[PDB]
């Protein structure tokens, strides 16, 4: 078996690796991340022992290969090393449940200053708006029992054109989004941004607000790389 | 020719762009091959425009001094200051709409790559090839001819050749990569304004910063490539005794590209 | 596996005549393919050859200019097109496949075979036929013109069996390696330019033609061919 | 019934046969000591008999 | 209940006994040996070819076949004597960060993010790698499954416990329990009856593999124990942690003879693994550098130079004459 | 060439 017909194999070998470098390179790495509580599987049937979960699409001709975690324990400081080098991270939070919005900032701050993922930018989902502003309208569960400083907040100048809602529900859902954009600024350089949004159930648009978000995370990853900053 | 009290300003403008540029541009391309790596796309023209600046401060600048201050009649070293250092000018222009179109294709369309490190040769080699097929109809032509100089250079006639190829050269040269480079940082500043106090400060240390060097690009090479069309309109005279004075003035302001081009990326590429 | 090779018939000389080998049952596009002759009452001669990717294509002296070998990998398909037959082109026709990286094992399965009929580094073995009744041990002997040690320490030297009414099956590849198949019978030794195949207790299977076959310089060329009779 | 496995365990490793850490440290010098001239990486091999020059 | 102080009453007959038996140190018997010396470690090859974070390796028995795996979801088999492609096998996984080499040599396994052993097969008469089996039923990642005894594995992470399927059936025969934390690292023993395991509880624990039992169990540390190794004899073993150090253990006295640190280092341990003689504790680091430890003495004795990114994963070969180091910088390299 | 000129090359 000669030697030469062995580097004929090899430089064959090459020519797939560098045409599957072409589908690696050109596709959008992205991880799930959230409790129970948060939709997030609901995210993924509306858009188009097993330790991974793993879901395509595409919008206007870029793949996005996501990657819903289950199966694993509690504790994550191990396995998230493996996600660096990802586009963006897409953390799900129920915003209705008070009682379990705090521990989502817990969980979103260890998240923020994690050292392998100092880099990585997040897309915030704020989820089950529809079910929010009924705990709001309604006015049985209030939002400063649990935090001391809600009282004390009031809506800025320009928020929310909505077409028609309560002054309440815009209060109050500006305020979930204050803490967690404070823990995007006070514990974080600039160099990743965290990118809130804000979900319902049956929504048809995730898939465009993962577009416009990741067209400017990779915006970002080319004016240091063209260093023009 | 040049009393020895005019001729020394001259001499300490060229020695010290000669002294920024072999020095400033060379320590540009052993960054990138040393201290950092970048054998990426966007840093593969960046080198280009250090090989051909550091061509053009050694094979222009010093070497085409002694022949504009006028002996060293070399009769194949016309043969060498008639094709390299003039394709050397037309990679330092090509090299720049390269970049130019570099970042174009990673602002305005984030999605597409072309980080093609088996593409990104032949481009660099294609722009390389093409200065050859266009600075040659001189270098063939060069024919040393002396009465107390130094050198020489001549060309066809029916001035029509000489008409027509510097009308080529600059339509090719001057305004093709002007009216790219016009059009790739406008809309770069489009999308940067389209979309607080780091990010604006970033903008406009990058985008307004890259409008100036498209502006150094306009009105330091018009003058000195209207000077080769200058004894073809209505003058037929280049023998007038202010034209040595108007030749180094048109001169260090096109080899000034060479020292920009270190100086802008020292204040972002070298020290950031 | 399989490699069932289709063409074939009388052809009178000066005509032409494509030959195929249909591949079942393994990664064709991975392996190499060798077109092996085989004369009738005489020896084995190597063809042609086409690699994994059609990049390289070898061919030997008395087949070169005339004939064409080509292969198709959707269909999983091998061909021979020969142009203009002379009579030293009555053979029968293997079509022998071989995979090349370290630790190979080439030239391992050979096709049927179609008989056409039209109306370097010599290797030459020892003897020629070796008559030994079942239960002893037999050795079979060849030498080589060049010594088959290359410089990174491998002896490109191949042992065959071709059992009467059969295709030749592979028994030691690099002078010292069993095939897979094949019994701790079959051992083999060699010094470089002296090579032995030896049988330790002898089968009613064992008997055939036993060849060596060289892999240094790519017109392979094999040994005469040893017989064992009972 | 998982503290009762705690300690259960914990009395499977109390009764360990010990040995004093001098003569488990001589049995790691005389094995490196012994094993020293067959280790390319503290005595380097001539690049007659390495692989990779 | 007065089970949770009988324990703690138990853990302290332990430490009595371990200190009755520090007499010495290694430190102490170690004085009067020469120094090994300045080693000057060369790259010899540099295999290019993965698209993305390497984050396993492992040699071959002949010393000369390697295999990797990489983020992309490829596993490559390398010659190292040529920098040739053997194989190029695609994962049906991505997320993969441990890999194997049989030491007949007709079987790969890889193992990662889903929770599945994935057992290829190199021999096959039909000329491709296939899938052998897939050992599914360990809840939680799988850190290494990556080493074979001979036909059966065994596994190590994400349920706290370590496996040992048997690849014909496909099925468990020993399930390993007693880790608190995420169990990162196993390593065989030459005799292959034993092996030890670290996990993110600080602790490292021998196993029994035919009886099924913890045998002992080491808590020295004070982070998470991320890479381990045995010496050539058996008889000893080396973790590296997150807390920058490398800690030397011994079997028969049942302790932490020797600590392997530096004040200038503050990066945790990724690899780690011994020479052919068992003198050298080549560590890989979270920063991009390999450093050469002494192993009787605590000494630095070299530097393996730079990647580009974290060294992730380190094994010198059988014979003893390479290094291998693979990082994120998608590059393996051959050392000397 | 005879008299004057000036040749100032690119």
């Amino acid at each position: 078996a000669e030697d030469k017909a062995a580097v004929e194999r090899s430089k064959m070998i090459e020519k797939q690796l560098q045409k599957d470098k072409q589908v690696y390179r050109r596709t959008l790495r992205l991880l799930l991340l959230g409790a129970d509580n948060s939709g997030k599987s609901t995210i993924v049937k509306q858009m188009r022992t097993s330790g991974i979960f793993e879901t395509k699409f595409q919008v206007d001709k870029v793949n996005f290969h996501m990657f819903d975690v289950g199966a694993q324990r509690d504790e994550r400081r191990k396995w998230i090393q493996c996600f660096n080098d990802v586009t963006a991270i897409i953390f799900v939070v129920d915003s209705s449940d008070y009682n379990r919005l705090q521990e989502a900032l817990n969980d979103f701050d260890s998240i923020w200053n994690n050292r392998w993922l100092r880099t990585i930018s997040v897309i915030l989902f704020l989820n089950k708006q529809d079910l929010l502003a009924e705990k709001v309208l309604a006015g049985k569960s209030k939002i400063e029992d649990y935090f001391p400083e809600f009282a004390r907040y009031t809506t800025p100048e320009d928020a929310t054109p909505e077409p028609g809602e309560d002054p309440r529900v815009t209060r109050a859902k500006y305020f979930i989004r204050k803490e967690f954009v404070d823990i995007s600024t006070a514990s974080g350089d600039g160099r990743h941004i965290c990118y809130p949004h804000f979900t319902c159930s049956v929504d048809t648009e995730n898939a465009r607000r993962i577009f416009n978000d990741c067209k400017d995370i990779i915006l970002q990853m080319n004016l240091r790389e063209y260093n023009l900053v | 020719s040049m009393p020895s009290w005019q001729l020394a300003l001259w001499a300490t403008a060229y020695l010290a762009l000669v002294l920024v540029a072999v020095t400033g541009n060379a320590i540009v391309i052993w960054i990138i091959l040393a201290h950092r790596r970048m054998r990426t796309v966007t840093n593969y023209f960046i080198v280009n425009l250090a090989l051909a600046d550091l061509c053009m401060a050694a094979f222009n600048a010093a070497f085409n001094f002694v022949y504009a201050s006028h002996w060293y009649f070399g009769r194949a070293f016309c043969y060498f200051q008639n094709l390299f250092p003039i394709t050397a000018m037309f990679v330092s222009i090509y090299s720049m709409t390269a970049i130019a179109a570099d970042r174009y294709m990673a602002i305005v369309h984030p999605f597409q790559p072309r980080l093609s490190a088996p593409s990104t040769k032949a481009v660099i080699a294609g722009i390389w090839l093409v200065a050859l097929a266009l600075a040659s109809p001189q270098c063939f032509y060069s024919t040393v001819t002396m009465d107390q100089g130094a050198t020489k250079c001549v060309v066809a006639w029916p001035g029509k050749t000489l008409l027509l190829y510097h009308l080529v050269v600059i339509a090719l040269i001057y305004f093709l990569p002007l009216a790219v480079m016009f059009v790739a940082y406008s809309v770069i500043g489009l999308t940067l304004w389209r979309r607080n106090l780091r990010h604006l400060q970033a903008m406009k240390k990058f985008v307004k910063t890259m409008v100036l060097v498209v502006l150094t690009f306009a009105i330091c090479w018009l003058p000195y490539h209207l000077y080769f069309i200058l004894g073809s309109f209505q003058e037929d005279i280049y023998c007038h005794k202010f034209i040595q004075q108007v030749y180094l003035a048109l001169f260090w302001l096109a080899m000034s590209s060479t020292m920009y081009n270190p100086i802008i990326y020292c204040c972002l590429n070298h020290r950031f | 596996v399989q490699l069932v090779e289709s063409g074939g018939g009388l052809v009178q000389p000066g005509g032409s005549r494509k030959l195929s080998c249909s591949a079942s049952g393994f990664a064709f596009s991975s392996f190499g393919m060798h077109w092996v002759r085989q004369a009738p009452e005489k020896g084995l001669e190597w063809v042609a050859y086409i690699s994994s990717g059609s990049g390289t294509i070898y061919y030997a002296d008395t087949v070169k200019g005339r004939f064409t070998i080509s292969r198709d990998d959707p269909k999983n398909t091998l061909f021979l097109q020969m142009t203009s037959l002379r009579s030293e082109d009555t053979a029968m026709y293997y079509c022998v496949r071989s995979i090349y990286y370290y630790g190979s094992s080439p030239f391992d399965f050979w096709g049927q075979g179609t008989t056409l009929t039209v109306s370097d580094i010599v290797m030459t073995q020892a003897t020629s036929s070796v008559p030994v009744t079942p239960g002893e041990s037999v050795s079979i002997s060849c030498r080589s013109s060049k010594s088959l040690l290359h410089s990174n320490g491998n002896t490109y030297l191949y042992w065959f069996l071709q059992r009467p009414g059969q295709s030749p099956q592979l028994l030691i590849y690099r002078m010292s390696n069993l095939a897979s198949g094949v019994p701790d019978r079959f051992s083999g030794s060699g010094s470089g330019t002296a090579f032995t195949l030896t049988i330790s207790r002898l089968e009613a299977e064992d008997v055939g033609v036993y060849y060596c076959m060289q892999h240094l310089e790519y017109p392979l060329t094999f040994g005469a061919g040893t017989k064992l009779e009972l | 019934a998982q503290a009762r496995k705690l300690v259960e365990q914990l009395k499977m490793e109390a009764n360990i046969d010990r040995i004093k850490v001098s003569k488990a440290a001589a049995d790691l010098m005389a094995y490196c000591e012994a094993h020293a001239k067959e280790d390319p990486l503290l005595t380097p091999v001539p690049a007659s008999e390495n692989p990779f020059r | 209940d007065q089970l949770r102080q009988e324990a703690e009453q138990l853990k302290n007959q332990i430490r009595d006994a371990r200190k009755a038996c520090a007499d010495a140190t290694l430190s102490q018997i170690t004085n009067n040996i020469d120094p090994v010396g300045r080693i000057q470690m060369r790259t010899r090859r540099t295999l290019r070819g993965h698209l993305a974070k390497i984050y396993a390796m492992h040699w071959g028995t002949d010393s000369r076949l390697l295999v990797s795996a990489s983020q992309d979801g490829k596993l490559i088999i390398w010659d190292s004597y040529t920098t040739n492609k053997v194989h190029a096998i695609p994962l049906r996984s991505s997320w993969v960060m441990t890999c194997a080499y049989a030491p007949s040599g007709n079987y790969v396994a890889c193992g990662g993010l889903d929770n599945i052993c994935s057992i290829y097969n190199l021999k096959t008469r039909e000329g491709n790698v296939r899938v052998s089996r897939e050992l599914a039923g360990h809840t939680g990642y799988l850190s290494c499954c990556r080493f074979l005894d001979d036909n059966q594995i065994v596994t190590s992470s994400g349920d706290t416990t370590c496996a040992l399927w048997d690849i014909e059936t496909g099925q468990q025969t020993t399930t390993f329990t007693g880790h608190t934390g995420d169990v990162m690292s196993l390593s065989l023993a030459p005799d292959t009856r034993l092996f030890v395991s670290g996990a993110c509880d600080a602790s490292a624990k021998l196993w029994d593999v035919r009886e099924g039992m913890c045998r002992q169990t080491f808590t020295g540390h004070e982070s998470d124990i991320n890479a381990i190794c045995f010496f050539p004899n058996g008889n000893a073993f080396a973790t590296g942690s997150d807390d920058a150090t490398c800690r030397l253990f011994d079997l028969r006295a049942d302790q932490e003879l020797m600590t392997y640190s530096h004040d200038n280092i503050i990066c945790g341990i990724t690899s780690v693994s011994f020479s052919k003689s068992g003198r050298l504790l080549l560590a890989g680091y979270d920063d991009f550098n390999c450093n050469v430890w002494d192993a009787l003495k605590a000494d630095r004795a070299g530097v393996l130079a730079g990647h580009d990114n974290r060294v992730s994963c380190l094994g010198v070969t059988d014979d003893g004459m390479a290094v291998a180091t693979g990082s994120w910088d998608s590059f393996l390299k051959i050392w000397n | 060439h005879k008299t004057d000129s000036f040749v100032g090359l690119m």
